[PDB]
C-alpha cells in the first residue's frame, strides 16, 4: 500500500529474509493500482462483481483463467485475477411517448 | 375555507454526508517510530495496538458499507434513451453529460467544485510526495508517522454512473423500477400518476402540462444558480472533512 | 473516530431511507424529503454525500369562499365523496380539497346519509340528477305524440 | 444557558398548535389555508378509512369525548408521580456524572 | 457525554420526525404516534424536552 | 384486467383541445342502449299502429 512499487523488490531488505516470500517481492505479475501495487494477480480486461475488494475500483478474485495454462493444464490453471468491477447487468428500458 | 385557485413546483435542496475518510494508523510507528528498545517496551503493554488497528480497520470497512447501501439500491444500470422529449420536462441539468470526461452531470460538477476535500484525499507518497500532486505539508508529514488514508472502494465514476442509473429508472419507469420489472410509461404519466398521489385529479396536469414542464425547468436552473452561488451550500460535507482533518492534525 | 463513525452510519441510514422511499416512490411522509407535498427526487453526487433535488408541489393563490358539511334535498342529507361543498356568494359547488376545479352538485359526486336534522350547519341546495333530464327529453316527445296527433 | 428561552420555545408550540386548530395540516405544505375544525376532523376520518358522515352525525358525542381525554391527562399528569421519567433521567444522568 | 449527546440526538431526531408526521400531517405508518388509527398530535413544551 | 372504456369508469373535464396525446374513441354509456331498447317500442307502436 501507498507504495508504487519501483521501491518493493528490495525495500524489504530481501537480502535477510526467506526465499519463499521474496517470490512475492517480484514477478511478471506486478500490477499498479491507486492502493499501491499488487504481486500475483493477473490484470483482466473484462470486468465482473466485486469479489474480494483491492479498492479504488479494483477487486480481486480467484477464478479459471482458461489461458494458455488452461488449455494445457487439467486443471484448468485457476489463478488470482484484479479486475475493475461491474456496477451490475446493463438495460435499457423501451420508453416511448405512447407506450 | 380556503382552496388554492393554482399552484408552484418547487425544487428544494437536501444535503447528507454518507462516508469519512478511510483512515489508518501504524501504532507502532506512531508511538515508537524506528526504535527498537521502544517498540520492545510497547510489547509489555498487550494488545493495544491491535485493539487500536482493528477499531480502525472496522471503520473503515464501514464506510464503504455506507457508501453501497446508499447508492447500489439499483439492481441494473439503465440508460436514458437517446432522444431525450418527455413531454417539455428538460432534465439536460442533472443527467449525465458526454461532453465532459467525468460524464457527470452539471449540478455534480458544481458540487464536486465547492468541496475541496482538506487535500486528504491522498495515498502514495513517493517520487517526491507525488510531485506535489499529494499536499506536501499535511499529508507527507502525517504520514510519515504511519498515517495512512486508504482510497474508497468505489471511485466518483462509479458512483455517479450508479446516480446516473437512479435517474434513467425514474425517468424512463417511475417506482416500478424499485418494486420488481421496470415498466416503461410516458413522463407526462407519470407526473400525473404522481399528482393523483397527493390528492389533485389527473386533468390538473394535462391542461397545465406546459406550465408545469416550464416551472420545472426554471426550479432546476435556479437550483444551479443557488449552489454556484450560496455560499457555505455544501458545508455539512465540508465540515465532515474538516472534523477528520483535525483530528489528524 | 469511532463516535463520529456512528454518527455518520446514522447519516447513511437515512439518506438510504430517502434513497428508497424518494427517488424510489412516492411518499406520504410529511416534510421527509422536501416542503410540501412530494412529488419525485433526483439524487446527485457530491464528495462523502448524496444532494437529494425534492420536487414538490406548494398550492398558491388561495381565495376564500364559503363551506358548509352538508347540502338537504328532498329531506336527504348529501356529503361529497371526494370534495368540499364551496359557495362562490350564489350557487354551490363540489371542488376537490387542493386545486378550485368547481362542478356541479349532482348525484354522481355526492352520497347520501340519513335526514338533514342531525348535521350541524347543513345548507340547502338542489342535487341534480343526470337522468331525470334524459327521461324528460322524451317524455316530451310521448307529450308531442299523444297531443299533436 | 440555552439559545432558546422557554418563552420562545412556549411560543413556538402556540404557532403550531394554532396552526393545526385553523388550517389543518395545509400550513405545514404551503400557504396556511383556513378550514372549520368539525370539517378537519371529518378529513381525518376519511383518512382512517370511517366516512365523513360518522363525524358529523355523532359530532357532539365525539367533541364531549376528545374533551374527556385531554382532561384525564391532566389529572394522569397532576397525580402520577414518575410520569415524566424520560426527562429526570436525562437530568440525573447529567447531574451524577457532574458530581 | 459525547456517547449521551448521541443517544439525545436520536431521540430529538426522533421527535423532529413526530413533529412534521403527526403534527404537520396525519400519519398512516402504525404505532408511530399513539396507539390506534391516528387523528391528529398536539405539541407541549417540558424542560428539556417535548 | 382490459375493460370497456365506459361512462362508469371515466370522469369528463374539459374539450379535446388542450390535452397532448388525446385520441379518439366512443365511450359507451349503459343506459343509452336500455332507453332505446323501448325507445324502439314506442316507434313501433306509433309508426304499426
Amino acid at each position: 500500500q501507498d507504495v508504487n512499487c519501483t521501491e518493493v523488490p528490495v525495500a524489504i531488505h530481501a537480502d535477510q529474509l526467506t526465499p519463499t516470500w521474496r517470490v512475492y517481492s517480484t514477478g511478471s505479475n506486478v500490477f499498479q493500482t491507486r492502493a499501491g501495487c499488487l504481486i500475483g494477480a493477473e490484470h483482466v480486461n473484462n470486468s465482473y462483481e466485486c469479489d474480494i475488494p483491492i479498492g479504488a475500483g479494483i477487486c480481486a478474485s480467484y477464478q479459471t483463467q482458461t489461458n494458455s495454462p488452461g488449455s494445457a493444464s487439467s486443471v484448468a490453471s485457476q489463478s488470482i485475477i484484479a479486475y475493475t468491477m461491474s456496477l451490475g447487468a446493463e438495460n435499457s428500458v423501451a420508453y416511448s411517448n405512447n407506450s | 375555507i380556503a382552496i388554492p385557485t393554482n399552484f408552484t413546483i418547487s425544487v428544494t435542496t437536501e444535503i447528507l454526508p454518507v462516508s469519512m475518510t478511510k483512515t489508518s494508523v501504524d501504532c507502532t510507528m506512531y508511538i515508537c517510530g524506528d526504535s527498537t528498545e521502544c517498540s520492545n517496551l510497547l510489547l509489555q503493554y498487550g494488545s493495544f495496538c491491535t485493539q487500536l488497528n482493528r477499531a480502525l480497520t472496522g471503520i473503515a470497512v464501514e464506510q464503504d458499507k455506507n457508501t453501497q447501501e446508499v447508492f447500489a439500491q439499483v439492481k441494473q444500470i439503465y440508460k436514458t434513451p437517446p432522444i431525450k422529449d418527455f413531454g417539455g420536462f428538460n432534465f439536460s441539468q442533472i443527467l449525465p453529460d458526454p461532453s465532459k470526461p467525468s460524464k457527470r452531470s452539471p449540478i455534480e460538477d458544481l458540487l464536486f467544485n465547492k468541496v475541496t476535500l482538506a487535500d486528504a484525499g491522498f495515498i502514495k507518497q513517493y517520487g517526491d510526495c507525488l510531485g506535489d500532486i499529494a499536499a506536501r505539508d499535511l499529508i507527507c508529514a502525517q504520514k510519515f508517522n504511519g498515517l495512512t488514508v486508504l482510497p474508497p472502494l468505489l471511485t466518483d465514476e462509479m458512483i455517479a454512473q450508479y446516480t446516473s442509473a437512479l435517474l434513467a429508472g425514474t425517468i424512463t419507469s417511475g417506482w416500478t423500477f424499485g418494486a420488481g420489472p421496470a415498466l416503461q410509461i410516458p413522463f407526462p404519466m407519470q407526473m400525473a400518476y404522481r399528482f393523483n398521489g397527493i390528492g389533485v385529479t389527473q386533468n390538473v396536469l394535462y391542461e397545465n402540462q406546459k406550465l408545469i414542464a416550464n416551472q420545472f425547468n426554471s426550479a432546476i436552473g435556479k437550483i444551479q444558480d443557488s449552489l454556484s452561488s450560496t455560499p457555505s451550500a455544501l458545508g455539512k460535507l465540508q465540515d465532515v472533512v474538516n472534523q477528520n482533518a483535525q483530528a489528524l492534525n | 473516530q469511532l463516535i463520529r463513525a456512528a454518527e455518520i452510519r446514522a447519516s447513511a441510514n437515512l439518506a438510504a431511507t430517502k434513497m428508497s422511499e424518494c427517488v424510489l416512490g412516492q411518499s406520504k411522509r410529511v416534510d421527509f424529503c422536501g416542503k410540501g407535498y412530494h412529488l419525485m427526487s433526483f439524487p446527485q453526487s457530491a464528495p462523502h454525500g448524496v444532494v437529494f433535488l425534492h420536487v414538490t408541489y406548494v398550492p398558491a393563490q388561495e381565495k376564500n369562499f364559503t363551506t358548509a358539511p352538508a347540502i338537504c334535498h328532498d329531506g336527504k342529507a348529501h356529503f361529497p365523496r371526494e370534495g368540499v361543498f364551496v359557495s362562490n356568494g350564489t350557487h354551490w359547488f363540489v371542488t376537490q380539497r387542493n386545486f378550485y376545479e368547481p362542478q356541479i352538485i349532482t348525484t354522481d359526486n355526492t352520497f347520501v346519509s340519513g335526514n338533514c336534522d342531525v348535521v350541524i350547519g347543513i345548507v340547502n341546495n338542489t342535487v341534480y340528477d343526470p337522468l331525470q333530464p334524459e327521461l324528460d327529453s322524451f317524455k316530451e316527445e310521448l307529450d308531442k305524440y299523444f297531443k299533436n296527433h
